Order: C-alpha cells, then sequence, then structure tokens
C-alpha cells in the first residue's frame, strides 16, 4: 500500500 | 537546468507475422524533462487512437514510456515512431525493423 | 473513530502528595500526543510531545508515559505543589496529522494542608467611599465548602487559598458584602466548620 | 529477490500541477494515479489488487490525493529555494520501497529535483542525506517532524508485510519465471564484416544476462546491448550484437543467462 | 517567542477587526484558537505552510491569511457578539513533529453598545480588630465592583513594590445583578500581613485595578466620562493603635 503522507510535512 | 535526450525503440510485443494481429509499440526512455510527444505512423500518418503506459522512470531519474496500439501487419506497410522532446531540434522518426 | 477522552474531570489532591491522571484515544488512527498545561491567567504550555509506544518522558516532578498499542498516555506528577494548579490538556493528532483533536482536560486543584484551622468570621472596617460592609471568612479547614447566597442583595466570593510565604503559612479565605442595613457579618455564611468563632 | 517500489512524478504547470504515480512489485505495475483524470482514483493495473475490495482502494485514493496535495506546496517551496520564476515548469520526483530478505533487506526513500538528486533516506532508515543547501532546508523540516521514524515505521513493517500479501496473492504470476525465448540473427555490414544480433524476448523478470563469446573469450567490451524493453504484455525483451568478420561467424556464442532457464543456454548463428 | 497583539480589546458589532501575531523563529505552523467557558479550545484556522490555509473546528466568522511566513493575522470581516471570546494564536516548528508555543491571549469583547462599557470603582477595607487580637494577623480586602466589560487585573502594591506573598484574588468575578447579559462587575482581592507589619504607620499599602476599556481613538457621545483603559487605585496606612 501507499506510505501515509502526514499533513504539513513538505520539501 | 538538466536535459536528457530520449531514447527510442520500435518493435511489436510479439515476432510479427503478416496477418496475425499483434501490437506496435515505440518505448521512449532516458528523457528529462517528462513533457514529451510520441506518434506511431503507419506509411507516414499518424494512427489515430494510441495508447501509452503510465508515466515512470528509472534510477537516474530518467522517465521511460511505452506507446503502443493493436496493429496486425502486413508485407507492404512501413510503421515508424516520430517522437518531438525538447532536447531534440526536430521530430525523430525511427523506422520499424522487423529482420533486426 | 476520533475521540479523545480524559479522566479524571476533575481532582483534589492535597499539596506534597502524588497525583496522575490519563488520556485515553484509539489505539489505531494515532499520529503523536501532545500534554499542554494551562494554569490560570496564564497561556497554555507543552509539556511533553510523544510519537513512539512505550515512551517515557521525564521534566523535573513530571513524568508522562505513552501506551500506542492500548491508547493510553499517563501524566505522573510527584510532590505536587501549588503551582501544579491547572488544566492539564491532552493534544492527541491522529489520521497521520489530518486530524487534531483535543481532550476535555484534567482540572488539576492543588489543597492546602490546613492544620490547626481557626474558622472565624471578622468584619472588616469600612472606606469612607463605600456604602457595604465587609464579612471575612478565614482559616477554615481545606474541606468546608462556602455555598451561595440565599440573599439578592448579599454577594458571596469562593474560597481563596492565601499563602503567606514567609510565615510557612496559608489560609483559605472566603469574604461576603452587602448594602443592607439588616445584614450582620455573624449571619452572613447562613456548611460551615462548626467551632467558628464569632467576635 | 523481491521488491516493492512505489515512484511518484510531480511536474509544476505554469499555464495546478501534475501528480502521476505508480507502484511496482518486482518488475510488475500494480497501481496507476493520476490527478488529472476526472475524478482522480487509484486504480489497479494487476488481477491480484483488484479483488482488495472498495475500503482497500478508498484509502488508498484517499492518500494519492492527499499526496498530490502536498506536491503542490512542495512544488512551490523548492521554486522559492533556489529562487525560481513562476514561468517555468520543474520536476519534483520520488521513489521508494523495500526489498525482500531471507526472512526487511534494504529500505529506501530518495527524491530529486529537476533531474539531479536531492535528499535520499540513508540505509540505517534514521538519517538523510542532502545534497545541496536548499536539500538541507528540507532535511530540517523532516528532522523536525520526527519523518525518519515513520518511514522506518513503513519499511520495516508496512512495505514488508504487504510485499508479502502481494506476492501471496499473485504467486501464479509474481514467483514464476518466464524462461526467454532467444534466437541469433545475420545481417552484413560490409564486404568483410557482419552483425550477429542474440535476442531473448518474451521473459520475466527484467533481469538478464546477454553476452558474446569470441573461442570462449567474453567478447564483452565489444557487444553493443540495448535497453531492456517492455514487450507491452508483462514480459520483456533485449538483444546483444557484435560485428564479426565474414569468415568467422561460427566461432562466436552468445550466452543467455536468466531464472528461468534452468542452465544458461549458449547460442549460436545457424545459417 | 508568539507576539499576539492586542491583550484586550472592545469594539462594535460590524466593525472590521484584525488581531496580528507574528513570530521570527521560522516557525511553519501557525493556527488560531478560541476559549469558551463549556466549550474549551476549538481551532479556527491554521497555517501548515507559506500560502496555506485550512479551517479549524469553528472557522464561520473568521479569516486568516499566510501570505509571510512570519505573520498570522486573524480577521473578523463582521465581528458579531458570539465572537466575544478568548483567543490565542500558536505557532510551531513544523506542523507535524514539534510542540505549539501560545501567544498571551486576546481578550476580544464585541458589543452592541458601547455605552454599557465601565470603569471599576475601587475601595479598600482595612482589617478588623479582632482578627488582629485573635490569630496575630490582619487581612485587607479590595473590591473593584461595577465594571464591564470583565478586563480588569487586581494587584496588591505594599511600599511601591508589587506583593505576591499573602494575596489571594477571585479567579472569576461576581456580575452584580445576574439576571442580565450585561451586568457590571465585582471582584475581590485579599492581602494578608502579620499584625506586627499592619500596626506600622510607615508600611503603604495600595491595591490597583487596571481596567482595559476604550481608547482615545474610540468615539464617545455620553455625558459622563469615556471609560478609557486606565487604572483605579484605592490605599491603606499602616496604623499603630
Amino acid at each position: 500500500i501507499l506510505k501515509e503522507p502526514v499533513h504539513g510535512v513538505y520539501y | 537546468m538538466i536535459q536528457r535526450t530520449p531514447k527510442i525503440q520500435v518493435y511489436s510485443r510479439h515476432p510479427a507475422e503478416n496477418g496475425k494481429s499483434n501490437f506496435l509499440n515505440c518505448y521512449v526512455s532516458g528523457f528529462h524533462p517528462s513533457d514529451i510527444e510520441v506518434d506511431l505512423l503507419k506509411n507516414g500518418e499518424r494512427i489515430e487512437k494510441v495508447e501509452h503506459s503510465d508515466l515512470s522512470f528509472s534510477k537516474d531519474w530518467s522517465f521511460y514510456l511505452l506507446y503502443y496500439t493493436e496493429f496486425t501487419p502486413t508485407e507492404k506497410d512501413e510503421y515508424a515512431c516520430r517522437v518531438n522532446h525538447v532536447t531534440l531540434s526536430q521530430p525523430k522518426i525511427v523506422k520499424w525493423d522487423r529482420d533486426m | 473513530i476520533l475521540n479523545v477522552e480524559q479522566s479524571p474531570q476533575s481532582l483534589h489532591v492535597q499539596e506534597g502528595d502524588s497525583t496522575n491522571f490519563t488520556c485515553s484515544f484509539p489505539s489505531s488512527n494515532f499520529y503523536a500526543l501532545h500534554w499542554y498545561r494551562w494554569e490560570t491567567a496564564k497561556s497554555p504550555e507543552a509539556l511533553f510531545v510523544m510519537t513512539l509506544n512505550g515512551d517515557e518522558k521525564k521534566k523535573g516532578r513530571i513524568s508522562a508515559t505513552l501506551n500506542t498499542k492500548e491508547g493510553y498516555s499517563y501524566l505522573y506528577i510527584k510532590g505536587s505543589q501549588p503551582e501544579d494548579s491547572a488544566t492539564y490538556l491532552c493534544y492527541v493528532p491522529m489520521d497521520s496529522n489530518y486530524q487534531l483533536i483535543w481532550g476535555a482536560g484534567t482540572k488539576l486543584i492543588i489543597k492546602p494542608d490546613i492544620q490547626n484551622p481557626d474558622p472565624a468570621v471578622y468584619q472588616l472596617r469600612d472606606s469612607k467611599s463605600s456604602d457595604k460592609s465587609v464579612c471575612l471568612f478565614t482559616d477554615f479547614d481545606s474541606q468546608t465548602n462556602v455555598s451561595q447566597s440565599k440573599d439578592s442583595d448579599v454577594y458571596i466570593t469562593d474560597k481563596c487559598v492565601l499563602d503567606m510565604r514567609s510565615m510557612d503559612f496559608k489560609s483559605n479565605s472566603a469574604v461576603a458584602w452587602s448594602n443592607k442595613s439588616d445584614f450582620a457579618c455573624a449571619n452572613a455564611f447562613n456548611i460551615i466548620p462548626e467551632d467558628t468563632f464569632f467576635p | 529477490s523481491h521488491s516493492m517500489r512505489y515512484f511518484y512524478t510531480a511536474v509544476s504547470r505554469p499555464g495546478e500541477p501534475r501528480f502521476i504515480a505508480v507502484g511496482y512489485v518486482d518488475d510488475t505495475q500494480f497501481v496507476r494515479f493520476d490527478s488529472d483524470a476526472a475524478s482522480p482514483r487509484g486504480e489497479p493495473r494487476a488481477p491480484w489488487v483488484e479483488q482488495e475490495g472498495p475500503e482497500y482502494w478508498d484509502r488508498e485514493t484517499q492518500k494519492y490525493k492527499r499526496q498530490a496535495q502536498a506536491d503542490r506546496v512542495s512544488l512551490r517551496n523548492l521554486r522559492g529555494y533556489y529562487n525560481q520564476s513562476e514561468a517555468g515548469s520543474h520536476t519534483l520526483q520520488r521513489m521508494y520501497g523495500c526489498d525482500l530478505g531471507p526472512d526487511l533487506l534494504r529500505g529506501y526513500d530518495q527524491s530529486a529535483y529537476d533531474g539531479k538528486d536531492y535528499i535520499a533516506l540513508n540505509e540505517d532508515l534514521r538519517s538523510w542525506t542532502a545534497a545541496d543547501t536548499a536539500a538541507q532546508i528540507t532535511q530540517r523540516k523532516w528532522e523536525a517532524a520526527r519523518e525518519a521514524e515513520q518511514w522506518r515505521a513503513y519499511l520495516e513493517g508496512t512495505c514488508v508485510e504487504w510485499l508479502r500479501r502481494y506476492l501471496e496473492n499473485g504467486k501464479e504470476t509474481l514467483q514464476r519465471a518466464e524462461h526467454p525465448k532467444t534466437h541469433v540473427t545475420h545481417h552484413p555490414v560490409s564486404d568483410h564484416e557482419a552483425t550477429l544480433r542474440c535476442w531473448a524476448l518474451g521473459f520475466y523478470p527484467a533481469e538478464i544476462t546477454l553476452t558474446w563469446q569470441r573461442d570462449g573469450e567474453d567478447q564483452t567490451q565489444d557487444t553493443e546491448l540495448v535497453e531492456t524493453r517492455p514487450a507491452g504484455d508483462g514480459t520483456f525483451q533485449k538483444w546483444a550484437a557484435v560485428v564479426v568478420p565474414s569468415g568467422e561467424e561460427q566461432r562466436y556464442t552468445c550466452h543467455v543467462q536468466h531464472e528461468g532457464l534452468p542452465e544458461p543456454l549458449t547460442l549460436r548463428w545457424e545459417p | 517567542q508568539v507576539t499576539q497583539n492586542p491583550r484586550y480589546l472592545i469594539t462594535v458589532t460590524g466593525k472590521k477587526l484584525t488581531v496580528t501575531c507574528s513570530q521570527n523563529m521560522n516557525h511553519e505552523y501557525m493556527s488560531w484558537y478560541r476559549q469558551d467557558p463549556g466549550l474549551g479550545l476549538r481551532q479556527i484556522y491554521y497555517s501548515m505552510n507559506v500560502e496555506v490555509t485550512d479551517k479549524g473546528d469553528v472557522p464561520e466568522g473568521y479569516k486568516v491569511s499566510r501570505k509571510e511566513k512570519r505573520n498570522f493575522p486573524l480577521i473578523l470581516e463582521s465581528p458579531s457578539p458570539n465572537q466575544t471570546s478568548l483567543y490565542f494564536c500558536a505557532s510551531s516548528l513544523v506542523g507535524a513533529g514539534q510542540p505549539q508555543h501560545f501567544g498571551d491571549g486576546t481578550r476580544l469583547s464585541i458589543l452592541e453598545d458601547l455605552n454599557k462599557v465601565f470603569p471599576p470603582e475601587v475601595a479598600v477595607f482595612e482589617p478588623s480588630e479582632a482578627e488582629i487580637s485573635h490569630t496575630q494577623k490582619a487581612t485587607l480586602v479590595c473590591l473593584a465592583t461595577g465594571f464591564f466589560p470583565d478586563h480588569v487585573e487586581l494587584s496588591w502594591w505594599v511600599n511601591g513594590k508589587e506583593v505576591h506573598s499573602g494575596v489571594c484574588t477571585d479567579p472569576q468575578p461576581l456580575k452584580e445583578q445576574p439576571a442580565l447579559n450585561d451586568s457590571r462587575y465585582a471582584l475581590s482581592s485579599r492581602l494578608r500581613v502579620s499584625a506586627t507589619f499592619w500596626q506600622n504607620p510607615r508600611n503603604h499599602f495600595r491595591c490597583q485595578v487596571q481596567f482595559y476599556g476604550l481608547s482615545e481613538n474610540d468615539e464617545w457621545t455620553q455625558d459622563r466620562a469615556k471609560p478609557v483603559t486606565q487604572i483605579v487605585s484605592a490605599e491603606a496606612w499602616g496604623r499603630a493603635d
């Protein structure tokens, strides 16, 4: 499955 | 900005046999940026309904795409692949060779 | 499921004792847990940020643990002091930080160890600009409750832990006042601790 | 020996960016996401994931759309790091996944901006490697968010667990090996030279070794290996050619090594 | 840290408002909260990145902006009385990992008519002589009454220094007429010293009530005085007898 994106993490 | 020129391979999914259905493949790889235009040609005219794989890339981040269309090759039809990219000063056209 | 329970809702502990309270959250759909302390008139202050199961974090007399498998976090306070009186909030980010759920909070009230109580009701001298007479209920046991007033004109405040630092003395107090002429101080706080001194 | 890998490609368009994501198990794609669809949705590309049900695909589709919204802000942040105008298109790429050992063997999460490497998760899964100073801004942000332990949790746990599940639900197709179908073609090039092209068609997985030999000595420095191409049906193709003199074609042998072969085959031009 | 202003504010219904909070800590995350009795902390808006804005739990009636990372203003286009609350701006280093640092708070009071704003009246009540005889201690009581809104800060000053030892002020004021939605408040505080200290005529006792009311820029059409932000104090001297 896809890695859970965390709200607030960007580059 | 980094630009990579594409590598073109024109071939059929199965060994081409006259009169039997097959798939005409144009495999463009090793290019950057991802924006690329690829058209399959039959005697010099674009095939109307060509499909392509989903965008992916290799270890060096260079993209690759497979453009394919169902076709039935004959003895006299000449197929080719025309690809245009920012690294190309003019559209590159690679003709399909069966006996390669 | 996005619910954060905080237990107990309210709790009173004597100064010098130790206490703990709990924060409950769903084990799944968990991302992080914060503990905030919110003293009166202050702002919410961060105590701990815990993100791993079995996390044990200590800051002075305040420690905390995190159990993500069971969905529990425990806050411990050793040797409670008057400064510890605050509302402790549990902040549980959920759904990979896409849900920011706050707890109802555990309100901590530190009670003073009032030994040798001397409950009494005194009348304070008036000021030249005030129409009301002021009464003072003071030096009563920490487990005495000052119920409200049954007279509209009579106003009564709640208890008030007064700390005389230099003498190592603490005293509970409550003040009542009214501008009525039929208002005495020995008949203003009408459950008094009994043996209350009425001068 | 067995791996699962995801590939993200976000490209800003000054003329919303386009987020394209695909997932692979070994050399087999099973999922694709395109933000430019009418209603974007994670879609299956292999049978062993079509049977997963709506709760699986609703959760996947949610994550794709969440990542696409995030890559849009990242594209603007990266544009600000390098002081780039908003009239130019830029590319953010990400590749991550896990490799199965005998019982996780290696985990990885690397990224690239405009073709060159940007930041990558180190093999210990506890630190990052930044390419330039701009990536060090990204590294400090992710370190503050404890993003390293989030990826260690995924690579060591979720990635390995679901890789095993995919390999079992599709063992009929994934844990098999298609032996390459092979032949040798001969084409004159001069009045004294000819090209011997050794073909290997319809094999799976893609890993293969094509070598030409002269009198038993590896002629690899003179061999032209073409890039392994997808046949379009799930298998792969590849050829290796060498230019030989017109009176020595029977001195050259081709050797193909593949998992589907019980033993590496030795081929020869049969006139 | 998080610089939030103003700490207190009184505005009329409908007059546009902007509560500002800034930080020069390179914090990616900033959010606005509001706390109300019975409801607790509720998020209004939050920003995870520059030029990124998402609604909180109660975003109705508020607008925010994140044009530059340093600033996160809370804008009330047409404030209504239901937005009378205690507001908190908070920031975090990043939106996910780090804790939140909170500002100092904005006690906003939105009224239908500024004629309801009254400054406090302060009076000190000198200790009972019965308490002095019995307990050998002396408790003073300070009363701040008849003020509205609840924007007051009571402080005791002994001999020119602010004292906190031997002091206790009510955590909440009393409504002088509890059957009103605009009743003026009354607050009480206690300063307790030794009997010997109260009996020294050189000791000066003063309780100070800081009232956060209107500004000199506000409009006042009433015959009484403009209830501006002011300090009202009451004092008492030591008594040998």
